[PDB]
């Protein structure tokens, strides 16, 4: 039906059935996650297999079958045979190393469990970064990606609990998201804060003047290197775009995009232009010396805009010689049979 | 868990003598000397709290 309620209920229900106890359950899971790490690494050590490989195979056995490997990541790990081979060496690990295998999985599980339980934490957090320009679910989701990030770095050895830790690792993920996706035309985090400061400043300035600050105040109040050109520029970037599809004039049925003209497209006038221009330019180009005319025709009309580098083997003196003498005979006879005079442009 | 705490059984085979005074006339510890979910180098890595009895139907 309506999407917020369902997810809210979705995780709230699972937290309702499994909140994590203050100390115990978070400690427990934590301990298991770490041992997983130490396990996987020691597994990498005895198998010669990359900790990335050991990590994804235990994931498949605990989080999902061939189905989760095939659709998400296209196909480099054979759905069946590949991961299985890897699990076989894990079994071969005697009593000593097999232990790490068994631990790794159990650790991987605990992880997910801690992640599940601390989902209310995200939503409670994400709840306040609401009106920034991101959808509540989008916001919770990035924040969620943030809590997962925290899970990777928390050191249970250092007594502090995951609550305060997740807080930071989530708030960072959210704010970033807000700064990276909120706008159509991307704006770096610095410009963002920049814009917030500009706004806030305009606020304290509205406080007493009764005059929406000329871009003079804003510069001053802002600080060190702020000037009129800077503020006029930032607020110009601050305006989000406008909907090309917007109700125009008497909103009856007006759509903003039929009114903008087009520039690359040669309106008829221009197609006729290039027709005569090219035909006449082509006529002159033929009844001539192909030594310095084509040089300046090709150097100017074919590739890019170098007198010396313009002519093949013959130096500058023959360039300027034929350039200026042929360019003038061409112009002065074109002065006779006036065809070019009427500036095609 | 508690095995290492009271070093008697994890250090040497003393869990049998851990049963205090009637032994003169698998786990079996003293009458009642420990009250935490900890590691005992120095009572540092701890967690004194609750104890579940979660029934798994398996
Ligand atoms: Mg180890
Ligand atoms: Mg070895
Ligand atoms: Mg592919
Ligand atoms: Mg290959
Ligand atoms: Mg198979
Ligand atoms: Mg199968
Ligand atoms: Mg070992
Ligand atoms: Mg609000
Ligand atoms: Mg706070
Ligand atoms: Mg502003
Ligand atoms: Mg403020
Ligand atoms: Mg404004
Ligand atoms: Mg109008
Ligand atoms: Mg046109
Ligand atoms: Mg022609
Ligand atoms: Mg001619
Ligand atoms: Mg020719
Ligand atoms: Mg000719
Ligand atoms: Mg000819
Ligand atoms: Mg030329
Ligand atoms: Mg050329
Ligand atoms: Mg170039
Ligand atoms: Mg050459
Ligand atoms: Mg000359
Ligand atoms: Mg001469
Ligand atoms: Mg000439
Ligand atoms: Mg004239
Ligand atoms: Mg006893
Ligand atoms: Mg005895
Ligand atoms: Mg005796
Ligand atoms: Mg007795
Ligand atoms: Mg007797
Ligand atoms: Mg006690
Ligand atoms: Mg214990
Ligand atoms: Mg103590
Ligand atoms: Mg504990
Ligand atoms: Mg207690």
């Amino acid at each position: 039906k309506i999407s917020t309620s369902d997810p809210v209920r979705q995780y709230l229900h699972e937290i309702g059935q499994v909140p994590l106890l203050t100390l115990e359950e978070e400690v427990e899971l934590a301990r298991k996650v770490e041992e997983g790490m130490e396990a996987i690494k020691k597994l990498s050590e005895i198998t010669g297999l990359d900790p990335d490989l050991i990590r994804e195979v235990v994931r498949a056995k605990i989080l999902g079958s061939a189905r989760v490997r095939h659709i998400p990541g296209l196909k480099e790990t054979l759905d069946p045979k590949t991961v299985e081979e890897i699990d076989q060496k894990l079994k071969s690990l005697p009593k000593e190393h097999k232990r790490y295998l068994h631990i790794a999985r159990e650790g991987e599980a605990a992880r997910q469990h801690l992640i599940e339980a601390n989902l209310r934490l995200v939503v409670s957090i994400a709840k306040k970064y609401t009106g920034r320009g991101l959808s509540f679910l989008d916001l919770i989701q990035e924040g969620n990606q943030g809590l997962i990030r925290a899970v990777e770095k928390f050191e249970y050895k250092r007594r502090f609990k995951f609550s305060t830790y997740a807080t930071w690792w989530i708030r960072q993920a959210i704010n970033r998201a807000i700064a990276d996706q909120a706008r159509t035309i991307r704006i770096p985090v610095h410009m963002v804060e920049t814009i917030n400061k500009l706004s806030r400043t305009a606020r304290q300035l509205q406080q007493e003047l009764g005059r929406e600050p000329t871009y003079e105040e804003i510069a001053e109040a802002m600080g060190p290197g702020w000037d009129a050109k800077r503020v006029e520029e930032t607020l110009k970037i601050a305006q989000e775009p406008v909907s090309l599809e917007t109700p125009i004039g008497d909103e009856k049925d007006s759509f903003y995009g039929d009114f903008i003209p087009d520039e690359h497209l040669p309106s008829p006038v221009d197609a006729a232009t290039q027709s005569l221009l090219s035909e006449e330019l082509e006529k002159a180009l033929s009844k001539l010396s192909e030594r310095e005319a084509m040089v300046l025709k090709l150097r100017k009309g074919l590739i890019d805009g170098e007198e010396v580098g313009a002519f093949f083997g013959v130096t500058r003196e023959r360039i300027r010689q034929i350039e200026n003498k042929a360019l003038r005979k061409l112009k002065y006879h074109e002065s006779r049979t006036r065809k070019l005079r009427d500036f095609l442009d | 868990l508690a095995a290492w705490v009271e070093k008697e059984a994890y250090k040497p085979g003393e869990i049998l003598a851990e049963l205090p005074e009637p032994y003169l006339f698998g786990d079996k510890i003293v009458a009642a000397i420990d009250p935490e979910e900890e590691v005992i180098a120095e009572a540092e890595g701890v967690v004194h709290l609750h104890e579940p009895a979660s029934i798994l139907v398996v």
